[PDB]
C-alpha cells in the first residue's frame, strides 16, 4: 500500500524525483519512514547534468551514505583532499569539494582517483573523535562511506 | 438425534456365490456396506440391530445377466442433525477463522462471525484457543452449540455451528 | 443407497412451507415424519432416541454381535474393533467416545425409569417424541433455560416442566 | 510488516517499568536460545571480560532502536550494526571484530518483544485479578512465584493456584445468571464441612509449602493422636446434622481426594516437575 501510494504520489508530481530530501519536502512520506528507507532508494547522478553548483541533485544521492551522514561524508570528503582553506560549516565547499573528488574538472595527472586518497585517512582517529564530540559509534558507517566513494553501489 | 427407522437395501449377487452360504453371505455384506456410510437423506447410518436374523426374501434373477436381486429390509439406528437443533460438542481444532468441534461422526465448523467477541482468539495461548475473561475454550473442551445450516455432499455432511445466543459457548 | 418404506411422492403443483427442515418449527420431512410405517404396513410413530436409550441400544446389540461372532461364548475399543470396515470402526468409535462423554444414564433401571416419567405422564402424553429425546439428552436445569433451547416447550405451557427437570436431575447420577 | 505484526496488539506503548521487564526477559530468552553460541565466544574469546555483558547491552540497545524509534531490521544492520559488534584488540592490540549478533537475532529479537507484548496483558490481568483478593496477609507462594513468572504457563499455574485456594473468594469476586457449575463446589462444600478440619490436621500448608520450597525439612508433619478413620467417624458421629457425607469411607475418600488437588495445585511441584522433564525427559513413540 505505502510503496503505491509513494509511486502514485510520484507520477502525479512528475516524471522523476529531484532529490532524497524532496521525499520530505514534498510531503511525499512521514519522518521515521523515510528515515528507515532513505539510504535503500536512489537517485542516478550523472556529471553532464552537475555542470551546475546550484545541482539540487545531491552525489551522495547515489550512495549507500544515510543521508543524516551526509555531512560527515563532506567532512571526510574535505580530509581527504587536505585542503584546510574550509572549515566545518561552509557546506558550499564541501559541495564543490566533492565535486572535485569525484568529478574532477580536469582529470587526474596519474591514474589514482581523488576518491582513492580517502585510504590515507585513518578512521579509527575520526570515530574517536565522534565517539568524544557526540557519542557514535560510526566507524562501521565511515567504513561504508569510504567504500561509497570508492565505488558507487558495488555489487553486493 | 438419533433415531430408529425401518431401512431397505437392494443387493445383488453374481452367480459364482450361489452356494448354501448365500444367505449368511449376503447378511455381512449388508453389514459392511451400510454399517458407518453417511447418506444426506438419512444422516449417519450407526449400527443395524438384529443384524444375524434379518430377512432377505428370494431373489430375482435378472434377465440376460445371471445376477440374483434381494431386496432386504432392516431396522437400524440413525443419527442426523436438524436445523435449529442445541447439542453438545467436543472441540477438535482452533484456527483464527474459527473452531472445529465433533458431535459424534459429524464435524461442525463454527467461524468467528458466529462467535460472541468477548471470545478473542488467543494463539499465543498453549494451545491456541478462543477465550474471555472467563471463558477459555481449546482443543478437548466441552462445549454447547446450536447447529444453524447443514451442507449436503455425495457421502457426506457438512454442518455449521453458533455459540452466539444464551446458554451456548463453553460447559 | 437405502430407501425409506416411504415411496410415491410424484409432482404437483402446489407447494408449502412445512417441507424445510427445522428444529425448533418441529418439521423433520416427510421422512421423519410423527407416522411412519413398519414392514406390514401398520401404523406406526416416529421413534426418537435419547443418548441414554441409544446408547443402551448401541452396547446391547454390538456385545450381541460379538458373542454371536465367538460362537456364543465389555470394552468399547474392543466392541468397535469387533465391527468390520475401517471406516465404519472410525464412525462407530467416534460415535461410542460421544455418548460415553456424554451419557446421562449409563444404567438400564436408571433410563427406563426416565423413559417411564416421560411417557407416562398426563402433560407428557402430548409431547413430541424430539421434545422428549432433548430433554433428556440436553440435561437442562431451568424452565427458561429449556424454553431458549427447545422453542417448542415455549408453546406447551400445560407442562409441570420444573418439577420434571427437578426429576431427572435427582435420576441423574452425580 | 510492524504494523502487521502489531495489529493484534491492542496496547503496545508499555511504561518504563515493563519496557525494562521486557528487556530483561529478551536477554534472558535469548541467553536460554543462543547459550552454546555465548559459550563458544566466551570459550575461544576467554581473554575479554564480559563479552556477554557487552551482549546484553547490545540486545538492550536492539530492543530500544526496533520499539522506541520503530528501526526496521535492515536500516540496523546497515547503519547501526557498529552496536552489533564488539571491536576488542588482543595482547598485540590488533583490532579484533566480534560479530554479537546477526540479522536472524534481529529477527529474533522482533519476535521475542512481540511475545512479551501478548504475555504483558496476561501478567496484568494476574495482577489485577490478585488485587481484587485483595487479601489480609500477601501470600509469600504468589510473591515468589510471580517474581520468577516468565512463561505463559507459570503464569496459568499462578491462575490455578490462586483460584483453588481461594474458590470461594473468586466466585465471589466474580458475583461481586447462566448456571455453569463450579468444578470447585465440591471443594468448597469440603471447606464449608465439618472435615475440613480433619484435612488440616492432615499438615500445615505453610508448613507443607515452607518444607518443600526449601527442599529440606525444616517442620516435622505432626501425626494427629487419632487415626484418619477413628477421626473421620468420631466428627461424622457428633457432626451427623452437618456432616453431608453418608459413609465414612466417603468422607474418607473426599478427604483423599481434597489433598491431591490441594497437592497438584502446588505451583512448586509443577514447576519442579516441568523442568526435569525439560531437562532430562525423553520420547517415546
Amino acid at each position: 500500500r505505502k510503496a503505491a501510494g509513494l509511486i502514485q504520489s510520484i507520477q502525479r508530481i512528475g516524471s522523476n524525483l529531484v532529490n532524497r530530501a524532496h521525499l520530505i519536502t514534498e510531503q511525499l512520506t512521514s519522518k521515521t519512514v523515510f528515515l528507515n528507507m532513505a539510504s535503500f532508494v536512489y537517485i542516478v547522478f550523472d556529471p553532464d547534468v552537475e555542470r551546475n553548483p546550484q545541482g539540487e541533485m545531491d552525489l551522495l544521492d547515489s550512495t549507500r551514505i544515510h543521508p543524516e551522514d551526509y555531512s560527515l561524508a563532506r567532512k571526510m570528503a574535505a580530509d581527504a583532499l587536505d585542503i584546510e582553506d574550509i572549515d566545518d560549516d561552509d557546506e558550499s565547499a564541501m559541495r564543490n569539494a566533492i565535486y572535485e573528488m569525484v568529478f574532477p574538472r580536469s582529470p587526474p595527472k596519474d591514474e589514482d582517483d581523488l576518491t582513492f586518497k580517502l585510504d590515507e585517512l585513518i578512521l579509527d582517529d575520526y570515530a574517536t573523535e565522534l565517539e568524544r564530540k557526540h557519542q557514535l559509534k560510526k566507524r562501521s558507517t565511515l567504513q561504508i562511506i569510504k567504500e561509497e566513494l570508492q565505488s558507487r553501489y558495488r555489487e553486493i | 438425534m438419533f433415531f430408529l427407522k425401518d431401512l431397505s437395501l437392494i443387493l445383488t449377487l453374481h452367480p459364482s456365490y450361489f452356494g448354501p452360504q448365500m444367505n449368511q453371505y449376503l447378511r455381512e455384506k449388508l453389514l459392511t456396506d451400510v454399517e458407518g456410510t453417511c447418506t444426506g437423506q438419512f444422516g449417519y447410518i450407526v449400527t443395524v440391530l438384529d443384524g444375524m436374523n434379518i430377512d432377505v426374501g428370494k431373489g430375482r434373477i435378472i434377465p440376460g445377466s445371471g445376477s440374483a436381486e434381494f431386496e432386504v429390509k432392516y431396522r437400524a439406528v440413525v443419527w442426523k442433525p436438524f436445523k435449529g437443533e442445541v447439542v453438545d460438542a467436543i472441540v477438535s481444532n482452533v484456527s483464527p477463522i474459527g473452531f472445529f468441534a465433533d458431535v459424534g461422526p459429524l464435524n461442525v465448523f463454527v467461524s468467528t462471525r458466529l462467535i460472541p467477541d468477548n471470545l478473542v482468539y488467543n494463539p499465543s495461548n498453549s494451545p491456541p484457543a478462543y477465550m474471555s475473561n472467563d471463558e477459555l475454550i481449546t482443543k478437548g473442551s466441552k462445549v454447547r452449540l446450536k447447529v444453524v445450516g447443514t451442507r449436503t455432499d455425495v457421502n457426506e455432511i457438512y454442518a455449521i455451528g453458533s455459540i452466539k445466543e444464551d446458554f451456548l459457548g463453553a460447559i | 443407497v437405502s430407501t425409506s418404506t416411504v415411496g410415491a411422492r410424484r409432482r404437483r403443483a402446489k407447494q408449502q412451507v412445512d417441507d424445510e427442515e427445522n428444529a425448533t418449527l418441529l418439521r423433520l420431512g416427510p421422512e421423519f415424519a410423527l407416522k411412519q410405517y413398519d414392514h406390514d404396513g401398520n401404523e406406526h410413530d416416529l421413534i426418537a432416541l435419547s443418548l441414554s436409550e441409544s446408547r443402551l441400544l448401541i452396547r446391547e446389540a454390538l456385545k450381541a454381535r460379538s458373542r454371536a461372532r465367538n460362537g456364543g461364548v465389555i470394552d468399547d475399543d474392543e466392541l468397535a474393533k469387533v465391527t468390520s470396515g475401517a471406516v465404519a470402526n472410525g464412525v462407530v468409535k467416534k460415535t461410542l467416545d460421544y455418548l460415553n462423554t456424554f451419557a446421562r444414564f449409563k444404567d438400564e433401571e436408571t433410563c427406563t425409569a426416565v423413559d417411564q416419567l416421560l411417557h407416562n405422564s398426563s402433560d407428557c402424553s402430548v409431547l413430541h417424541p424430539f421434545e422428549i429425546a432433548q430433554l433428556s439428552s440436553l440435561g437442562c436445569e431451568d424452565v427458561d433455560e429449556a424454553i431458549t433451547l427447545i422453542p417448542s416447550l415455549a408453546a406447551k405451557k400445560e407442562v409441570n416442566l420444573q418439577r420434571i427437570l427437578d426429576e431427572l436431575n435427582r435420576l441423574e447420577d452425580p | 510488516r510492524f504494523q502487521a505484526y502489531r495489529k493484534s496488539i491492542k496496547n503496545y506503548k508499555l511504561s518504563d517499568v515493563d519496557y525494562s521487564n521486557e528487556r530483561d526477559w529478551i536477554v534472558e530468552q535469548l541467553k536460554l536460545e543462543k547459550r552454546d553460541f555465548l559459550q563458544h565466544l566466551t570459550q575461544a574469546h576467554s581473554s575479554v571480560a564480559h563479552l556477554e555483558e557487552k551482549f546484553e547491552a547490545s540486545v538492550k540497545k536492539i530492543v530500544d532502536f526496533i520499539a522506541i524509534e520503530s528501526f526496521e531490521v535492515p536500516f540496523i544492520w546497515n547503519h547501526r550494526r557498529d552496536y552489533a559488534l564488539h571491536t576488542y584488540n588482543d595482547d598485540s592490540n590488533n583490532t579484533i571484530i566480534v560479530k554479537l549478533l546477526n540479522e536472524d537475532d534481529l529477527w529474533r529479537i522482533v519476535q521475542l518483544d512481540l511475545d512479551y507484548h501478548s504475555i504483558h496483558d496476561k501478567k496484568a490481568a494476574l495482577s489485577s485479578i490478585y488485587k481484587q483478593l485483595d487479601l489480609d496477609v500477601v501470600d509469600p507462594t504468589y510473591e515468589e512465584f510471580f517474581g520468577s513468572a516468565r512463561t505463559l504457563s507459570e503464569l496459568q499455574d499462578i491462575d490455578d493456584y490462586l483460584t483453588f485456594n481461594y474458590s470461594s473468594q473468586v466466585k465471589n469476586l466474580t458475583a461481586v445468571m447462566k448456571r455453569k457449575y463450579s468444578k470447585y463446589a465440591i471443594y468448597d462444600r469440603i471447606r464449608q464441612d465439618a472435615i475440613y478440619p480433619v484435612v488440616q490436621s492432615i499438615a500445615n500448608i505453610s508448613q507443607m509449602r515452607e518444607n518443600l520450597a526449601q527442599s529440606k525439612r525444616l517442620h516435622q508433619v505432626e501425626d494427629p493422636i487419632e487415626s484418619p478413620m477413628d477421626m473421620i467417624a468420631d466428627i461424622m458421629s457428633t457432626e451427623k446434622d452437618k456432616t453431608t457425607f453418608i459413609s465414612s469411607e466417603k468422607a474418607y475418600q473426599a478427604v483423599k481426594q481434597f489433598f491431591s488437588e490441594q497437592l497438584s495445585y502446588e505451583p512448586f511441584i509443577r514447576k519442579t516437575i516441568r523442568t526435569a522433564f525439560q531437562s532430562f525427559g525423553v520420547i517415546n513413540i
